[PDB]
C-alpha cells in the first residue's frame, strides 16, 4: 500500500510540501537537511505516487525509488581495525545506504584469523535481530572456507570476498576483498551493484513471504502512530530513533524504563502488546517490537 | 425503462424528470454510475492447492527457467500423487519436465519450492517439496522455482497415498466501477441506472472549526479547488485561523479543517481511510451519498449540513425568534426588543454551543447605529480581503470595528497583526481624500494594517494620518454617519456591507 | 576483545566517487567511550586523518562515535573583529550527542588564532575532557589566554566548562596519520580516560 521513497530537493517551499504529503496521508521517514538541498524519505499511498511525481516536478525535486527503504541491514565485518572498517566495511555500508536501508557495522570480536574465528552467541543474535546479514570476507578462498561456521544465521545472507567465486552453500559475490582503496573502480562498482541486486532479490523473497500472511497493521503506520503517541521519541539521540524494519519497529530508548508504556499503546482498537512481541534487544538494550499476523 | 433511483426508482427518460423531486442547487455536479466490472485476474506469483491432507500456499521467487514450466505445467501437474518422502524430502507426480537436466547442482533451503527432475529424464519429473534445508543433492540446471511457506504442515502432514489433486493459485479478483461525470439534463436512459444528486453531512467537532465548516457551507454547495485520489479541499477560507485540535482517524468520507499551515483554514473530504492528522481537525463526516465526493473530480456538490447553521446576524428580531423557536431553543433579548431590529451580536454565536446548551441571548441595534460601508473588491482586492478577514465579514453579514485612537476628525481603528502580510500598496489616493473614506496603511509605514476613517477632507494626510503612499483606500461609508463622532476609545462599532 | 557495533548514520554520502560521511551527521558507537569530531566530511578531514584515529582507538579496544559538524569550518563568531570566510558553530543536539561520552578528540588545523577560539566556542557547550589534534605547534597556554579551562594553565576567569585535557601536534590534513601519532593519542586517551 505505502510505497517508500526518497526524494531530493531544496529547502525552499519544503514545508508546503510536507503539508501536502500530511494531507495525504503519508509519512516522513527520514528528513535531513545539509545546506540548501534536503532529503526525505517519504512512504505514500500507491494510489498517490503519480500525484507526487507531479507535485515534486513542481517544487524541481527529484523522486529515487529505493528499493530497500524498509528494511535494517547487519554489515558484518572481522573487526573494526584499519583492515576492514575504514574501507570496504563502509562502501558496502554507504552503498547499502544509498538505496535507503539503514545498516549497522557488526564487528565481530574474534572474528580474523583462519582457524582462531569464532562468533559468540549474543553477536549471533544480534545479527539475527535484523533483516538482512551482508559478511564482508577476505580475499583467499581457503581461508573462506576454513570460515563457513562464521555465516551460522537463520537470517537472508549475501558473503562477500576477494575470490570471483566460492563453493559455500550460501549466496556469493566475488571481487570485493579486504581492501585499502576507496571503491571506485568500475569492477568494484559492478561487484557492489551485484550484492545490492542478491540483497534485494532475497529482501522481495522475504517481502512475498510476509505478504502470504499480512501483519495487522504496517510497520510504518506503527511507527506513525508511536511517535504521535509517546513524546519521548523526539529526545532520542540515536542516528535512527525508530527503525522501520521488515515486520517490525526498533525503538532506541531503555527497555527497563519504557517498555510498559510501549506496550500499553492503543493502536486502532488494539492494544499494542496483544499485536506485537515487545522485547528487550542485545542493542544497548534498546526495544524491539515484532508484529504478529493476521493468522493470530 | 424500469430504472433505479437513490433507493425509489424512476422512469423519467431525462435527468430533468428523475431530479426534479431530488432537491438540487443548480450548477452542481451529477454523478452516474453504470455498474461493476469486477475483473478476475490472476498472475499468482503465489500458488494455492487442494490436497488430500490440506491446502498450503507455494510463491515462486526465482525466476531462472523452471518458474517458465511450473506457469502451464502445474495444470499438467494437477490431480499426482506423492512419489516420496525420504530424506530427499517430498516430492510429488511424475510428469514429463523437459527442462534441460544439468548434473551441475546447486542449493536450496528450507520449505522451498522445487522442480527437480528426480533420475535425470524428461518423463519423471517430480514435483519435489523441499523440506530440510539441501545442499548438493539433486541435478536439473537449477530446479529452484518457489517457496513454501503458508500451509507448511500441510506439505509436511503429506502421505504417499495423498494427492494434490486441483492446484489452485490463488482466485485473486478485482473490481472496477464505471463512472462518467456530468452537470447534462436531456439525456435518454436505457434501463436500471442509479443516479446520485447531493451528500449528507453529519457535524460534530469543536465549535469554532463546526462553525468554520458551515460557513463554507452555507450555501449548500462545495468547492472543488483540489482533488486528489484521497481527498477534495475547499480553498474558499485558506486564510482563516482557526486553533482546535480534533486529531482522530480521517476514515472515508470524513470532514475535516486544517488548523495550521499555508492550507489552513482548507475544508478536506477524505475518499479513502487514513491516519489520524495533528493538523486536520475533523469537524464531521458525510454519512450518505458518499459517491458525488468520491467521484466527482471539479466543480460544485450540493452538501446538506444536518445541524442548520444557528447564526442569525443578518436577520430581524422575528425571524430569529421564529427559526429558535422551531428548533426549540430558549430565547432571551439583550440589545434593541423591535421585531424589524436587526441583530448585531448573539452569546453563544456558534451552533454546537447553542446547541449543547439550548439557550441563545440574541442582541439587537438601534436602526441609526449601523454604520453602512461599501468595500471595493475589485479596486483594492489583497486590502479588501484583509478588511473582511479582520472585520469578521467574511464569516457573518455584519461586522465588527473596534476603536483604537481618536482625535476630532480622525478616528483609527483596530488592526489584526495576523493577517495583515501581503499589504502592498495597492489603491493609493492621487487627489485630495474625499471625507468618509476608510483605508488601510499598507506595508510602507510603520503601523501597517491599522484602519481609520475621518469625517472630513485634506489634501496630505490618509484618514490614518499617514501619507498618500502609505495608505489605500479600501471603502468608504455611504449611509449611517454621526456616530464616528460619538464613540469612545474602544467602543465596538457594527457594519454592514451594501455593494 | 569485545563486539563492537556502530550506528551507522542514516544519510547516504557525498554522491559517488566522493565521500562516505556526511555534514551534520552522528554515527554512535553504542558504549559510549570517545566521540571524534571532524569539521567537514571532505577529503582534508574525512578518512585520512579522522577515520585513521578511528581505527587505532577501535584497535586499542575503545569503542568511538564519530560526528560530522554540520558547520565545523572557520571560526567564530565571537573572534575578534567577527567570523570571515566562514561561521563555525556547535548545534545544541551536537553538544548533547558530544557530551553523553567520556572523552572526545576533535581534529584542527593550521592557524593558531583559529584553533584557539574554535575550541573555546566548542568547549563552551562541551562538558568532557577534550583533545587537540592539529598541525601547528599549538602551546598549552596560548587557550588560557583567551579564557579556556586547560589542563596545566587554568584561567583567572574561565569561560568554557570544557577541559582541553591534551594537545597533539604534527597530523596534518587529508594525510595518512603515522602509528607513532595514533599511539600518543591512544596513550593519552587511556591515561586520561580510565
Amino acid at each position: 500500500m505505502y510505497q517508500i521513497i526518497r526524494y531530493e530537493g531544496g529547502v525552499y517551499k519544503n514545508n508546503i510540501l510536507k503539508e501536502w504529503i500530511e494531507d495525504v496521508g503519508g509519512f516522513i521517514i527520514q528528513e535531513h537537511v545539509m545546506q540548501l538541498d534536503v532529503y526525505m524519505t517519504i512512504a505514500i499511498p500507491q494510489n498517490e505516487i503519480e500525484n507526487f511525481k507531479e507535485e515534486a516536478k513542481k517544487y524541481k525535486g527529484k523522486i529515487v525509488e529505493t528499493p530497500l527503504a524498509g528494511i535494517e541491514i547487519a554489515i558484518v565485518s572481522p573487526s573494526l581495525s584499519r583492515h576492514h572498517l575504514p574501507h570496504i566495511a563502509c562502501d558496502v555500508s554507504e552503498y547499502v545506504r544509498k538505496f535507503g536501508a539503514k545498516p549497522n557495522m557488526i564487528g565481530l570480536a574474534h572474528g580474523a584469523g583462519k582457524n582462531i574465528s569464532e562468533i559468540r552467541e549474543k553477536e549471533k543474535r544480534l545479527i539475527q535481530e535484523h533483516d538482512i546479514a551482508i559478511y564482508v570476507m577476505g580475499n583467499f578462498e581457503s581461508c573462506i572456507l576454513d570460515k563457513t561456521h562464521l555465516f551460522k544465521v537463520d537470517i537472508p545472507l549475501v558473503v562477500t570476498g576477494g575470490p570471483e567465486t566460492l563453493d559455500i552453500p550460501y549466496t556469493y559475490v566475488g571481487n570485493l576483498g579486504r581492501r585499502a582503496q576507496r571503491l571506485r573502480k568500475g569492477e568494484e562498482i559492478r561487484a557492489l551493484r551485484q550484492m545490492i541486486d542478491e540483497v534485494t532479490k532475497k529482501i522481495n523473497d522475504k517481502r512475498m513471504e510476509l505478504s502470504y500472511d499480512p501483519p495487522i497493521i504496517p510497520p510504518v503506520v506503527l511507527k506513525d502512530e508511536i511517535e504521535k503517541r509517546i513524546d519521548e521519541v523526539r529526545g532520542i539521540l540515536a542516528p535512527m530513533p525508530i527503525v522501520t524494519q521488515l515486520d517490525g519497529l526498533r525503538i532506541k530508548m531503555d527497555y527497563d524504563r519504557n517498555h510498559e508504556e510501549i506496550e500499553n499503546v492503543k493502536i486502532g482498537k488494539y492494544l499494542l502488546k496483544d499485536i506485537a512481541y515487545v522485547t528487550r534487544s542485545e542493542m544497548k538494550n534498546y526495544i524491539l517490537i515484532k508484529l504478529k499476523s493476521t493468522s493470530e | 425503462m424500469n430504472v433505479l433511483v437513490n433507493n425509489n426508482p424512476k422512469s423519467g427518460k431525462t435527468l430533468e424528470d428523475v431530479i426534479k423531486d431530488e432537491y438540487y442547487i443548480p450548477g452542481s455536479n451529477i454523478v452516474i454510475i453504470k455498474g461493476t466490472a469486477t475483473v478476475i485476474k490472476e498472475e499468482t506469483k503465489k500458488y494455492l492447492i487442494k490436497t488430500t491432507k490440506g491446502s498450503f500456499v507455494v510463491g515462486i521467487t526465482e525466476e531462472n527457467e523452471t518458474v517458465d514450466f511450473w506457469n502451464k505445467n502445474y495444470k499438467s501437474f494437477e490431480d499426482k500423487s506423492l512419489i516420496w518422502k525420504s530424506i530427499s524430502d517430498v516430492s510429488f507426480g511424475s510428469i514429463e519436465i523437459p527442462l534441460p537436466v544439468s548434473s551441475v547442482k546447486q542449493n536450496f533451503k528450507k520449505w522451498d519450492v522445487v522442480l527437480s527432475v528426480s533420475g535425470l529424464d524428461t518423463s519423471e519429473g517430480n514435483l519435489i517439496f523441499v523440506q530440510r534445508d539441501v545442499l548438493e543433492l539433486y541435478g536439473l540446471e537449477n530446479p529452484k522455482i518457489g517457496i513454501l511457506i503458508g500451509g507448511k504442515r500441510v506439505l509436511k502432514t503429506l502421505t504417499a497415498d495423498d494427492r494434490i489433486i486441483s492446484i489452485e493459485q490463488m482466485r485473486e479478483s478485482k473490481e472496477n466501477i464505471d463512472y462518467e461525470i456530468t452537470t447534462n439534463l436531456n439525456k435518454e436512459i436505457q434501463d436500471t441506472w442509479k443516479i446520485y444528486t447531493y451528500c449528507k453531512a453529519e457535524f460534530d467537532g469543536p465549535p469554532q472549526s463546526t462553525e468554520h465548516a458551515l460557513a463554507i457551507l452555507e450555501n449548500g454547495t462545495l468547492e472543488i479547488s483540489e482533488n486528489t485520489n484521497t481527498y477534495v479541499a475547499d480553498c474558499r477560507l485558506q486564510t482563516l485561523f482557526i486553533d482546535e485540535e480534533n486529531p482522530e482517524d480521517r476514515d472515508r468520507g470524513t470532514i475535516t479543517v486544517r488548523n495550521i499551515g499555508n492550507g489552513v483554514g482548507k475544508v478536506y473530504i477524505y475518499q479513502e481511510s487514513r491516519a489520524s492528522s495533528l493538523s486536520h481537525t475533523v469537524v464531521g463526516k458525510v454519512t450518505d451519498g458518499i459517491e458525488i465526493v468520491d467521484f466527482s473530480n471539479s466543480g460544485h456538490i450540493t452538501v446538506k449540513t444536518n445541524p442548520e447553521r444557528l447564526s442569525v446576524i443578518g436577520k430581524t428580531q422575528k425571524d430569529a425568534k421564529i427559526l429558535f423557536e422551531k428548533h426549540g431553543i430558549t430565547l432571551k433579548m439583550e440589545g434593541n426588543i423591535d421585531e424589524d431590529a436587526i441583530i448585531v451580536e448573539q452569546v453563544p454565536e456558534y451552533t454546537m454551543d447553542i446547541l449543547k446548551s439550548k439557550e441563545v441571548t440574541t442582541k439587537g441595534i438601534e436602526p441609526e447605529k449601523l454604520l453602512y460601508v461599501e468595500i471595493y473588491d475589485k479596486d483594492a482586492p489583497t486590502t479588501s480581503w484583509y478588511f473582511r478577514k479582520v472585520t469578521g465579514l467574511t464569516t457573518k453579514r455584519i461586522g465588527t470595528l473596534k476603536i483604537y485612537f481618536k482625535h476630532d476628525d480622525i478616528s483609527m481603528f483596530e488592526r489584526d497583526w495576523d493577517y495583515s502580510k501581503g499589504l502592498l500598496p495597492e489603491n493609493t489616493p492621487e487627489k485630495s481624500i474625499d471625507s468618509g473614506i476608510i483605508a488601510v496603511t499598507n506595508m510602507v509605514k510603520k503601523y501597517k494594517g491599522y484602519i481609520g476613517v475621518r469625517t472630513s477632507s485634506n489634501d496630505k494626510y490618509g484618514p490614518t494620518g499617514e501619507t498618500f503612499e502609505g495608505t489605500n483606500i479600501v471603502g468608504k461609508v455611504v449611509k449611517n454617519s454621526e456616530i464616528l463622532k460619538s464613540v469612545k476609545q474602544g467602543e465596538n462599532i457594527y457594519i454592514l456591507e451594501v455593494n | 576483545r569485545k563486539e563492537q557495533i556502530v550506528d551507522c548514520r542514516a544519510v547516504m554520502g557525498l554522491g559517488e566517487g566522493g565521500g562516505l560521511a556526511q555534514r551534520g551527521t552522528f554515527a554512535e558507537g553504542l558504549r559510549n567511550d570517545v566521540v571524534v569530531v571532524a569539521m567537514s566530511p571532505g577529503r582534508r578531514h574525512i578518512t585520512k586523518p579522522v577515520c585513521e584515529i578511528t581505527y587505532g582507538i577501535r584497535e586499542a579496544g575503545i569503542q568511538t562515535s564519530v560526528l560530522v559538524l554540520d558547520a565545523g569550518g572557520g571560526i567564530p563568531s565571537d573572534a575578534p573583529q567577527g567570523s570571515l570566510g566562514s561561521t563555525f558553530g556547535l548545534k545544541p543536539e551536537e553538544a548533547k550527542q558530544v557530551n553523553r561520552h567520556k572523552l572526545c578528540v576533535i581534529h584542527f588545523g593550521n592557524v593558531k588564532s583559529h584553533i584557539i577560539y574554535k575550541a573555546r566556542l566548542f568547549l563552551k557547550y562541551v562538558d568532557i575532557p577534550t583533545i587537540i589534534v592539529c598541525q601547528t605547534p599549538v602551546d598549552m597556554e596560548d587557550f588560557a589566554a583567551i579564557g579556556i579551562k586547560t589542563k596545566n594553565v587554568m584561567p583567572l576567569e574561565s569561560k568554557t566548562e570544557g577541559k582541553i585535557v591534551e594537545i597533539i601536534t604534527g597530523v596534518i590534513r587529508g594525510e595518512s596519520a603515522p602509528q607513532k601519532k595514533i599511539d600518543e593519542i591512544i596513550e593519552s586517551i587511556k591515561k586520561h580516560l580510565g
